[PDB]
């Protein structure tokens, strides 16, 4: 007994070894980070030792590509820092980890995590410049030549008694080493909610429901323009939507109270291109010229006919008065004002591009990720330009996830239920298979799945066949295995689905194999709930169908819940 | 172990160090990891 | 071995308690809550 | 604590918590449980004989010798642990067992009735016999079998001979108490009749 010991045990490799760790909660703050960043963060609340262990409270960064932080369920005990994507840091000791390997870059302090401490952090765009602050003290350069592939955010990931705080701007502390706050990409459209970081659940009023997986450099670059030929055919009515562009502009100005004067000044209501189409000269006038020319050119490059289909056809201002047509009258198609959105779009990445050279005016993103009043002055120039090709007759035509229940509970005999409260649509493939479903193929694509793509209605066994109804955003699925008459039903709010062959069981006389689990899909981004008993009363639609044809829940079995499996991303 | 590309591809790790400043404290690793032709 | 793209994985019965703010952004996570979790040796890897 | 855990884990670990640490101590007292040798104190003296039965009265003569768990120490015998926070979790333990049982949960813990009971209430035999569960404690477990249930409902059949094995070590306290009894009439006897050994 002493022999097997040493043989064997001291070893430590060639048995399962174990060891208790705590559950790592892993967050973000929602807001992708793709300029030079930066963020802060003070300790409210550590508890540094509520177990047997020194509690983790892991600061870095993460790509969104990668980075799946299935909890405790990756490399060597899970947590931060474990990943190629992950360079976290802030313990006892400081120093970080990058594949979790707690190399050991020193600090004038060597403080540990405690209740008083402020994190500064940083990252630059390009360059891979990470190396972070305790209360603004260098803590020794150290993060260099990472990959740039998704837009990285903070991640902080901790697990004991802990508050603790981010600081985005609502600042406490701020150096500007690199330099933007966090504060900076809440713009776009989206609000800030922070949330617990990739989910593959999350925890709901009901029972909890099932979050999958996800959706993902934001340089701005316009599309060539000069690159592309107008023939001479297409000049004269260019120089005619030219001539139209020039004055409709003079129009669109003098209703503020403009007049013609030759000191360029916006203040004093004077401007020195309001004088004719021909009498500003062609470096003047090429305000208008030009940009009608380019426009015809960008109706070319994104693969459009601007060509002759019909012959090209009032407030008295302060110095030119002309009148062209009526031109809102006529109506423009759907691709003609996506086109005035590519005008706008087209034109306005020139100038994010030009502003590259020139620090950092608030409009130097991409036309589509600014806000919508920057999108209005520039869709209207184009949205007009529009109807001057329409007013002249010149057309214009332009993975997933796998869930099942537990495999103990793979029932086999009786008629039994659970339903599917579904919250939003796509991809949602729900129902019933033996436990031989390779989670590593998609859902349904087998002979041992029974499965039920519930929008676009279709039922899954070895393929496609078309069945029942697609469910619209708050109903209950229901699904009933027969195990004796080999059938298995399913519903929709307790509506009893009905075959395109004509009868109410779904899936008919299969042979019991080795049980069946209950089975539900989830597309790119959807959302869904597994009710399996528990609470029978929150069973919806068993009430009605069910009781009476005598089906049973799950969890009149059971007292506790079913740990059910996903196949991970990772 | 850490590896978790599925990609048809070259994608991926150098970390330094600091002596309070740095000045070098720079080579320390490469490996995330290997590729050949 | 091959990296297989999927093999399935636990629900985790209970993981998070999670608090966080607007001004200020206060964020609170409470419970210790731990594993039983090993990993094995000769292909280096955790699983509970 | 852990539910999610499997069927013959379940039976590993709470093995290895009697044989890592609690078997020695245990086994040490099962010969022991059948020698009753007993000192003619005070408190031998007193016993009572009666409730004015009961087998958890905790009178607690004859010897039965101690247990003495050496610290898990690798400077250099028999290893230490949370005894007194062991014991309240393995009344935590039956009470989540019992009422999950006697509501007729067919979860079970370990995947069946076998694993959600046996290696407990083999923890708690073993735990039981090493003089623990200071005796309102015991009173509680009475009040979880007798009751005056566990053992109302129906067991599988290594269940139930758990069970058995249960029953035994209390029948050997209503053993016990009964000897510990006679040598308090005895030594009042004996005094007695010593006096009558002397008229001569």
């Amino acid at each position: 007994q002493h022999l097997i010991c040493d043989n064997l045990l001291p070893g430590r490799d060639l048995l399962l070894q174990t060891r208790l760790v705590n559950h790592v909660s892993s967050m973000r703050p929602n807001i992708f980070l793709g300029k030079k960043w930066y963020y802060e963060l003070m300790v409210d609340h550590t508890e540094p030792f509520v177990t047997a262990e020194a509690t983790h409270l892991r600061v870095g960064w993460a790509s969104t590509e990668g980075y799946s932080p299935y909890p405790g369920g990756g490399e060597e005990w899970g947590g931060n820092g474990v990943g190629d994507d992950l360079f976290s840091y802030g313990f006892d000791g400081l120093h970080l980890w990058s594949g979790c390997i707690a190399r050991t870059v020193s600090s004038p302090n060597q403080h540990l995590l405690r209740t008083d401490d402020v994190i500064s952090c940083c990252l630059d765009l390009s360059a891979p410049s990470i190396s972070f602050r305790i209360n603004g003290q260098p803590v020794q350069g150290m993060f260099e030549n990472f990959n740039i592939d998704g837009l990285f955010f903070p991640v902080v990931s901790f697990s004991a008694g802990i508050k603790v705080r981010f600081l985005l701007g609502e600042f406490k502390f701020l150096p500007p080493p690199g330099y933007a706050p966090c504060y900076e990409a809440v713009l776009p459209k989206e609000k800030l909610k922070v949330e617990h970081s990739r989910e593959y659940k999350q925890e709901r009023t009901y029972t909890r429901d099932l979050l999958g997986p996800t959706v993902s450099a934001f340089t701005p670059i316009p599309v060539d323009t000069s690159q592309i030929v107008l023939p001479p055919h297409l000049e004269r009515i260019r120089e005619k939507l030219a001539e139209n562009i020039h004055e409709l502009w003079v129009m669109n100005k003098i209703e503020l109270g403009w007049q013609y004067g030759p000191v360029r000044d916006d203040n004093k209501r004077q401007h020195p291109c309001l004088v004719e189409f021909s009498k500003l000269p062609e470096q003047e006038r090429n305000y208008n010229l030009q940009m009608s020319l380019e426009t015809l050119k960008t109706l070319l490059a994104l693969g459009c006919h601007v060509g002759i289909s019909d012959e090209h056809a009032y407030q008295l201002t302060s110095g030119y008065k002309p009148a062209p047509m009526d031109l809102s009258f006529i109506k423009l198609t759907p691709s003609q004002e996506a086109m005035v959105d590519k005008l706008a779009e087209n034109a306005h990445n020139v100038w994010a591009r030009d502003r590259i050279r020139q620090r950092r005016n608030p409009r130097l993103v991409p036309y589509a990720l600014l806000d919508d009043r920057t999108k209005k002055s520039n869709k209207d120039s184009l949205r007009e330009a529009v109807r001057t090709l329409l007013g002249y007759g010149y057309n214009l035509e332009a993975r997933f996830r796998i869930f099942r229940a537990e495999k103990t509970y793979a029932v086999k005999a009786g008629r039994w239920y659970f339903e599917f409260e579904a919250v939003t649509a796509g991809d949602m493939r729900v129902g019933w298979s033996r436990p031989g479903c390779q989670p590593d193929q998609e859902l349904g694509s087998d002979e041992r799945a029974f499965a039920f793509d519930g929008f676009k209605a279709q039922r899954w066994h070895q393929g496609n066949e078309h069945y029942g109804r697609s469910w619209q955003a708050g109903d209950v699925v229901g699904c009933m295995v027969d195990m004796t008459e080999h059938t298995m039903m399913f519903t929709l709010n307790g509506e009893i689905l009905l075959d395109d062959s004509g009868s109410e069981l779904a899936f008919k006389d299969f042979d019991v194999g080795d049980g069946f689990i209950p089975v539900c899909s989830l597309g790119v981004a959807q959302v869904g709930r597994m009710n399996f008993g528990k609470d029978v009363s929150t069973l919806k639609y068993f009430t009605i169908c069910g009781l009476q044809e005598g089906y049973e829940p799950f969890a009149v079995n059971t007292n506790r819940d079913i740990t059910m499996w996903l196949s991970k991303r990772l | 172990s850490d590896f978790h590309q599925y990609d048809t591809a070259f994608d991926l790790v150098t970390v330094t160090l600091g002596d309070e400043k740095g000045k070098v404290h720079e080579s320390i690793k490469r490996s995330n990891y290997m590729v050949c032709a | 071995h091959v990296l297989w793209s999927r093999m399935p994985n636990q629900f985790l019965k209970v993981d998070v308690s999670r608090i966080s703010e607007r001004q200020g952004w206060l964020v609170q996570c409470l419970e210790p809550l731990q594993f039983m979790s090993l990993h094995i040796p000769e292909e280096n890897r955790s699983v509970d | 604590e852990n539910k999610y855990m499997p069927g013959l884990l379940r039976a590993g670990y709470y093995d290895l918590l009697i044989d890592i640490h609690l078997s020695s101590y245990a086994t040490a007292r099962l010969m022991m449980n059948n020698e009753f040798i007993v000192p003619m104190t005070e408190e031998t003296k007193s016993i009572t004989l009666f409730p004015d039965g009961l087998p958890g009265i905790g009178l607690s003569t004859s010897l039965r010798p101690r247990m003495q768990f050496s610290s898990p120490s690798f400077v250099s015998y028999s290893p230490e642990f949370p005894l007194d926070i062991l014991k309240a979790k393995t009344i935590q333990m039956l009470t989540e067992a019992v009422q999950e049982g006697s509501l007729h949960a067919r979860d079970p813990v370990g995947g069946t009735t076998e694993f959600l009971f046996v290696p407990l209430i083999k923890l708690f035999y073993t735990l039981l016999i090493m003089g623990i569960f200071h005796n309102e404690d015991l009173k509680h477990i009475l009040q979880l079998i007798e009751p005056s249930g566990l053992l109302q409902m129906k067991l599988p059949e290594p269940v139930k001979l758990q069970m058995c094995l249960l029953l035994q070590y209390l029948c050997d306290c209503q053993v016990r108490h009964r000897i510990e009894a006679i040598v308090a009439f005895s030594d009042d006897f004996v005094a007695k009749l010593q006096d009558n050994q002397r008229f001569r």
